[PDB]
RNA sequence: AUAUACCGCCAUCUUCAGCAAACCCUGAUGAAGGCUACAAAGUAAGCGCAAGUACCCACGUAAAGACGUUAGGUCAAGGUGUAGCC
């Protein structure tokens, strides 16, 4: 089948879940490697909201 | 004359007026009683050119009358069409299971139900009113996974298959506390439409809006109270239904976001504190700060029901069984 | 819009034949004349009846082969001899087709007083040229 | 049933020993730490900023090494799993290199104008049965107009994991394995085409090793 | 009797270049929209222009001109729906 909602969850959160409901009759081949070495961030889409009030970037200046 | 007679295709073209019969007549029958050894007989064996009688012909000509009439009564049959939400309205009309792909990839568990049809128009340059039909389906097989998408084309039959073959590619996995319900009482708004959707115990029946009955029967959620307020526009209802059914915290997540064991108390049971989920890993030795009467901005329509002051003659109705 | 012999394109679900998929300014360019007699030359007689002999056969054979006469007829004439090339369908039993060959070859021959000689060609389906 | 060479190297950690092929000293002299100005610094990249020395954003190389080791681990397992690997780039400066890189390895590239819907309309724009490329490597996630490249949104939709070289302009939300690094300087990409080629060429010959081992067994 | 039921044959824009099935994407999955070669989402069978063909050439004039627009015109070319007269 497939699920091409890039917003409602990351591609691991869909491919783990579409094989828990059993609609996919075969897993993708990259699936076990994410199940072995996941990245440090969950790659879900977030809208870029923009800084408005007294909320600057928390970076520092190098001196 | 003879040459004024013409073919059959130029007859139905002139009589049907779609620009703004020959199944029983075998080649061997004739009105005058007649047989030929080529056809209408035992083939090549009666082998003499001979004719019939008159009242035998009155037996087979009356047969043709009953064949056409019975075939016409077969044309005049009322199809036992399933009633979806009303007669003469493509409401909860079930289509078949959606179409298989170009290599394999069957979808035999899925079901498709229509949600809203709309004869939509747009004034174009040449033709004027361009009527297109804008249909909306939902896929789902029970089993926690479902989806929905829209179709838009210039014909009824061709717009349905557009929406079916789209929605099997756009799927959510609606998680469930064990099958029949959801996790927490969720209340959201999709652009105008405040939907309050609360968790219910078993046997309650789907006391929820006419669309949401025929969506959760495709997800497997068997009973849930869902009062939709504000605007009820069918596509904006469903895209609000589907996010808050997906933006959903399982009991193993409620632990693992906070640590601590999640306990549940059932009123029909005793005080038996059944753990539904312990965290996968550590355990926190800090009990929760039990600040009573917290600032959870609760609704108003739950307080008037929990007080029981107000009433409606359609508040609690003995309706049918889903 | 001239609408002489042009089948109109509406969808891609009407199977058209090669003789029907050409507009009638293609009769020398991409087609030929379905009939063949020496009438319309300059200047030779017996053209006046020889079309009435021509239009009768395309209204006769479409009756006696109903639903199985695939394309238009090829009505030739060679002196006191005329052949009928004809494509048919492979649906009816060949005991009935030969009965129609032997019947029509002696019916019109006594009607127009000339040896009519029908010769058949079978194609199982319709030879689709375009799917419009 | 030969899943015994497939089930093994997920239990292992760094089965290819890819960590010998890159170091923080070796990364710095490819000038991977350099970035764009502090105006166009993307809001989702501020975790991966060391600081702003004189309106110039430097990248935490201690955060790259814990990403590049996890990124080069992914592409090495997948070329070992005979997966199909692409390279998408649109910089026009390294369109010769990342193509000539792909001819050196056994993997494919697409370094020009992305036709709209190449992954999502794949069964029509190509033949009716096509094996979709089950890994995508970005070397410039921006177009020639500094918009996110369209394959960052289609590879999410067509459900194939993508790695990328995400700079201070771009959005790392849809790249399933971000590597925060410089990409517009040629000494960066000369090392960036170095590490993504060595890790998959070792991955090919490691696959041919273990298969004859169990075929000799 | 009805071209305000139609086939059949055409007029007009047409001295046009468009129309399009089927898929994909974008609009929070709203009516709809889908242009950027130092290229940001489109792909496209199919039709028409074009191209070929006739005439004295490759020029030219013909022929060709889709989908639609005007309930265009014709029951009085022929056929024929409905209603009528017999
Ligand atoms: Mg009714
Ligand atoms: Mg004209
Ligand atoms: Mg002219
Ligand atoms: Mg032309
Ligand atoms: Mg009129
Ligand atoms: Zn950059």
């Amino acid at each position: 089948a497939g699920s091409r909602l890039e917003t409602v969850g990351s591609i691991f959160s869909r491919t783990r879940d579409l094989v828990r409901a059993g609609v996919l009759k075969e897993k993708p081949l990259w699936f076990d490697v994410y199940d072995a070495f996941p990245p440090l961030r969950e790659p879900v889409f977030q809208r870029p909201r923009v800084r408005y009030g007294k909320a600057k970037a928390p970076i520092q200046d190098i001196w | 004359s003879f040459f004024t007679k013409l073919t059959a295709d130029e007859l139905w073209k002139g009589a049907l007026a779609e620009t703004g019969l020959n199944r029983g007549q075998i080649i061997g029958e004739g009105r005058y009683g007649f047989l030929w050894p080529g056809l209408n007989v035992p083939l090549m064996k009666v082998q003499t050119i001979a004719q019939r009688s008159k009242e035998e012909q009155e037996k087979v000509e009356a047969d043709m009358i009953q064949q056409r009439e019975e075939w016409d009564r077969k044309k005049k049959m009322k199809v036992k069409r399933e009633r979806g939400w009303s007669g003469n309205s493509w409401g909860g009309i079930s289509l078949g299971p959606p179409d298989p792909g170009p290599c394999g990839e069957t979808y035999e568990d899925f079901d498709t139900r229509i949600l809203e049809v709309r004869n939509v128009f747009t004034m174009t340059a040449k033709e004027g009113r361009k009527k297109s039909i804008r249909v909306l389906v939902a896929v789902g097989n029970g089993k926690g996974a479902a989806g929905f998408s829209i179709g838009k084309a210039t014909d009824r039959m061709d717009a349905f298959r557009k929406a079916k073959n789209r929605a099997v590619h756009h799927l959510h996995y609606i998680e469930r506390y064990e099958d029949h319900t959801i996790f927490h009482d969720i209340s959201l708004r999709f652009k105008r439409t405040h939907i309050k959707m609360k968790k219910q115990p078993k046997g309650y029946g789907l006391r929820c809006h006419r669309a949401i009955i025929t969506i959760c029967r495709l997800i497997g959620i068997k009973d849930m109270y869902a009062k939709v307020s504000g605007s009820i526009n069918m596509l904006s209802l469903t895209q609000g239904l589907f996010r808050g059914l997906s933006r959903q915290e399982t009991h193993q997540q409620l632990a693992d976001k906070k640590g601590l064991h999640v306990v549940e108390i059932r009123e029909e049971c005793g005080p038996l504190p059944i753990v539904v989920a312990s965290p996968r890993g550590p355990l926190r030795k800090d009990p929760e700060p039990e600040d009573e009467v917290p600032d959870v901005k609760l609704d108003w329509e739950d307080v008037k029901t929990a007080q029981g002051m107000k009433r409606s003659v359609w508040s609690n109705l003995k309706r049918a069984a889903t | 819009k001239n609408r002489a012999a042009r089948v109109r394109v509406s969808k891609g679900d009407k199977p058209v034949t090669y003789e029907e998929a050409h507009a009638p300014h293609y009769i020398a360019h991409r087609k030929g004349w379905l009939s063949l007699h020496t009438g319309n030359l300059d200047g030779e007689d017996h053209a006046a009846e020889r079309t009435v002999e021509d239009v009768f056969l395309r209204k006769f054979m479409w009756g006696t082969f109903p639903g199985c006469l695939a394309d238009q007829l090829v009505l030739k004439r060679r002196g006191n001899q005329l052949e009928i090339c004809a494509v048919v369908l492979r649906q009816l039993s060949p005991h009935k087709y030969y009965f129609l060959v032997g019947y029509s070859e002696t019916l019109l021959s006594y009607f127009y007083k000339c040896p009519v000689r029908l010769h058949l060609q079978t194609v199982p389906s319709k030879v689709v040229y375009k799917y419009l | 049933f030969n899943d015994k060479i497939l089930n093994e190297p997920l239990k292992h950690s760094d089965f290819f020993n890819v960590k010998e092929l890159f170091s923080v000293r070796s990364l710095f002299d490819a000038r991977v730490h350099l970035g764009h100005k502090a105006g166009c610094r993307h809001r989702f990249m501020e975790p991966y900023i060391f600081g702003s020395r004189l309106d110039h954003d430097i990248i935490d190389l201690e955060q790259t090494a814990t990403h590049l080791q996890l990124a080069l681990n992914f592409t090495a397992h997948m070329a070992y799993r005979k997966g199909i690997i692409l390279f998408i780039s649109r910089n026009r400066q390294f369109s010769y290199l990342i193509e000539n890189m792909a001819r050196d390895c056994g993997e494919y590239a697409h370094t020009r104008y992305f036709r709209g819907g190449m992954l999502t309309n794949a069964r029509l724009l190509f033949g009716p049965t096509v094996r979709l490329p089950d890994l995508i490597i970005f070397l410039h996630t921006l177009n020639n107009i500094f918009e996110p490249h369209v394959a960052v949104r289609d590879a999410a939709k067509m459900n194939i994991p993508t790695v990328g070289i995400v700079d201070t302009n771009c959005n790392p939300c849809l790249i399933t394995y971000p590597v925060p690094g410089n990409d517009d300087s040629p000494l960066a990409v000369h090392l960036y085409c170095r590490l993504f080629q060595t890790a998959i060429t070792r991955a090919k010959e490691k696959r041919q090793q273990v298969e004859a081992l169990y075929r000799l067994q």
